[PDB]
């Protein structure tokens, strides 16, 4: 488009303290996607009627994934584990 | 169709037609698999896939079918056109509960 | 029953039926010690087998007469995840409110 100034922009960025500050703690990382793939790949959630407010906290006794409809599974869980505002518009954004 | 001792069979079909939720409890329900010998138990990366590809349509369908106060949508990018010598409307995107629609 | 002359017999249902309050305040009033001659009492160490036996037996009890009004129990980590080589599974964080309401 331009030129490689965001790839100067980019070494200068990462070569000025980030090396000082992770020289014991630098190393590649894998990436399973073959194995991780199924995990988040099944994703449900019940219809929101409209006309109605979205919940905030994920702790209000009205929450249709903690009423009744928990469950252990595997997505279930996960979602309890990292369901830092992840639900409603964040999930329907994720599901797109 | 739901036979866990071969992982071919409830891929799609038993997916894309109803809710994935209870195949997937009865998959979880029903251990992961017993004798691969008798089946086509190679080549699991095509499964895997032909899996994956049944949930995210189930998930689109179940998407499409609840998203009832979502149906009109834009683009972003703007002066798309040579008769752009108006401003339009600005409005907002999908970053609020639905109350309106 | 609740007389340690003679708790052979009230040894298990006895306590699983009647409350632990009885046998809690007999304790506080025989102070930290008791006659092992009387009944089927040899030395110490069965004695206080049976004893922590039977309040476990109690705690059992009274959490399963009081698990109408909670939710299940469920272990810190899943380990029912018999298809390793398809994807894994977390653990379980509970960090919901036990009760109902």
């Amino acid at each position: 488009h331009h030129d490689r100034e965001w790839g100067i922009l980019s070494k200068i960025y990462y070569y000025i303290v980030i090396p000082a500050f992770s020289r014991g703690s630098c190393c590649t990382m894998g990436v399973r996607y073959d194995r991780l793939y199924p995990a988040l790949q099944a994703v449900i959630v019940p219809e929101i009627p409209a006309d109605e407010e979205a919940p905030t906290t994920p702790e209000d006794p009205r929450h249709p994934l903690h009423a009744h409809q928990l469950v252990p599974n595997s997505l279930n869980v996960y979602f309890h584990n990292a369901h830092l505002t992840v639900d409603g518009d964040a999930l329907l954004t994720l599901q797109e | 169709s739901r036979v866990v001792f071969d992982p071919s069979n409830p891929t799609t079909f038993s997916v894309e037609a109803i809710a994935a939720y209870t195949p997937v409890a009865l998959i979880r329900l029903l251990n992961a698999s017993g004798p691969l010998q008798p089946g086509h138990r190679v080549d699991i990366a095509d499964a895997r896939s032909i899996y994956t590809v049944g949930a995210a349509a189930s998930a689109a369908r179940a998407r499409a079918n609840h998203n009832a106060n979502t149906i009109r949508r834009t683009a972003m990018f703007a002066e798309t056109d040579p008769m752009t010598w108006l401003r339009p409307t600005v409005g907002l995107k999908r970053t609020f509960n639905p109350r309106i629609i």
